[PDB]
This record gives structure tokens, C-alpha cells and sequence, in this order.
């Protein structure tokens, strides 16, 4: 999958919080499903079509995860972060 | 600590959103909501101390078929 050519995922930063240095994409098969924000070096419980999904995410946005077959969230470090 | 939830409702329309967020705002616990999404049908919510299993409950009864998409804890600096 190809992220250069993916719109931007369509967020709001939170004032209040510190700003998720990452964005997510989810696909299935090769197609988006929806995309957000989400914290580097950090851990969400994700629901990935039928399957809650653990993803951890590195210091640069990769995400890690028992995906259901088919599926993945991809991450990418956004711009300036 | 500090709770993330993001919902999916789909079907939401811009009345619906506002009902949704409204909802969601008078919350125990509730510090902030917003729409986003490529669909405009996630519902963010930042809090401490929501009971999010009777927020979903609300949602469905008043707003629509609401789904969890995340839980998460914000990662605090």
C-alpha cells in the first residue's frame, strides 16, 4: 500500500492533550476503511473488522498487531513530528 | 489514567452528530468530544472516569448503532 497518494486521515488535535504524533490507516484488502490519530511508542485496542486488535506502535509510527486476515493499519509519522 | 474512547456510528447525519456530541458532553466524566473520520462518523472522547459500556448504550438508544472503535489511554508528556 502506497501512503504518499492517501489523503490525510481527517482529525482534530486536542487542545487539552499532548498531539498524536502518528497517523493510522486501516484497510481491507486494498482498501481504506477509515484513518486517525494515534501516540508513537505507545499501545491502543483497536476493533479491526470482526477482531479487537492489540496495536503497538513504535518511535516512528509502525504499528504492530494480530491482524485479521486481510486487514492492517498502517502508520506513518506525521509531517513536523 | 486518562481515557481515549472513539466510537463508529454510522449512518450519523448532521443532526445526529449534534445529538451525539451533546450526549456525549454531559457525561460523568466526559472532558471533550469531536466528529471525525472519512465519514464524519467517528466520535472521539477524552475523559476520566466514564463508563463507557453505559455511554455506548446511550448512544445506540438516542443516536444510532454505535460501534467502539478504540480504547486507549492518552499518552500524557
Amino acid at each position: 500500500i502506497d501512503l504518499s497518494r492517501e489523503r490525510d486521515p481527517n482529525f482534530f488535535d486536542n487542545a487539552d492533550i499532548p498531539v498524536p504524533e502518528c497517523f493510522w490507516f486501516m484497510f481491507k484488502n486494498n482498501v481504506r476503511q477509515d484513518a486517525g490519530t494515534c501516540y508513537s511508542s505507545w499501545k491502543m485496542d483497536m476493533k479491526v473488522g470482526p477482531n479487537w486488535v492489540h496495536i503497538k506502535s513504535d518511535d516512528n509510527c509502525n504499528l504492530s498487531g494480530d491482524f485479521p486476515p486481510g486487514w492492517i493499519v498502517l502508520g506513518k509519522k506525521r509531517p513536523g513530528f | 489514567e486518562m481515557q481515549k474512547i472513539v466510537f463508529k456510528i454510522p449512518m450519523v447525519d448532521d443532526k445526529s452528530r449534534t445529538k451525539a456530541m451533546s450526549l456525549v458532553a454531559s457525561t460523568v466524566g466526559v472532558h471533550s468530544v469531536a466528529i471525525a473520520g472519512d465519514l464524519r462518523d467517528q466520535v472521539v472522547v477524552v475523559g476520566d472516569g466514564i463508563d463507557s459500556i453505559n455511554l455506548v448504550s446511550a448512544l445506540r438508544k438516542k443516536v444510532g448503532p454505535a460501534m467502539f472503535l478504540e480504547v486507549s489511554q492518552v499518552k500524557e508528556d
